[PDB]
């Protein structure tokens, strides 16, 4: 499988002054292959399939 | 182990939410997180607000 | 588990951060895998530094 080419970004990071270096948030816009476990209607009407 | 040291086999991940009352309880003692609770904030015990 | 995955009695596997490398280290990186304690021996590795 040829490699993932992705923009890894350190935006909104800051330099704190007390404590240890700690990853406050992480996000990635890819996922695993899965199928369907549930479908529901939310209170604004969005039919969402988990 | 029997060679005088240990090794770490994992670390218990705790996960608090945006609101605690938003999670949908499931058929066992476990809960599950929905759009009423948002995505889990993962973390390690004793660190931050965990 | 009988495969020694840490579960509660409802069959649901407890999840934690992975511990990889020799010697293993808590890989505090928001990717919780199922915690499994092995039966295999700790294989002897050579002295990197003293």
């Amino acid at each position: 499988a040829t490699a993932a080419t992705f923009s890894l970004s350190f935006l909104n990071s800051m330099q704190q002054n007390t404590g240890a270096n700690n990853i406050v948030a992480t996000n990635q816009n890819g996922y695993k292959p899965g199928d369907l476990v549930s479908y529901q209607i939310n209170n604004d009407g969005t039919v969402v399939g988990n | 182990y029997s060679n005088e040291q240990e090794q770490v086999l994992g670390q218990i991940v705790l996960a608090n939410f945006a609101n605690n009352e938003g999670l949908a309880s499931q058929g066992d003692n476990v809960w599950a997180a929905t759009q009423a609770s948002g995505v889990a904030l993962l973390g390690t015990a004793g660190s931050g607000n965990f | 588990d009988e495969n020694r995955n840490l579960v509660n009695m409802q069959g649901m596997q407890l999840t934690g951060y992975p511990a990889t490398g020799t010697p293993p280290t808590i890989q505090q990186g928001a990717n919780p895998a199922p915690i499994t304690i092995p039966n295999t021996l700790m294989a002897a590795k050579s002295t990197t530094t003293a």
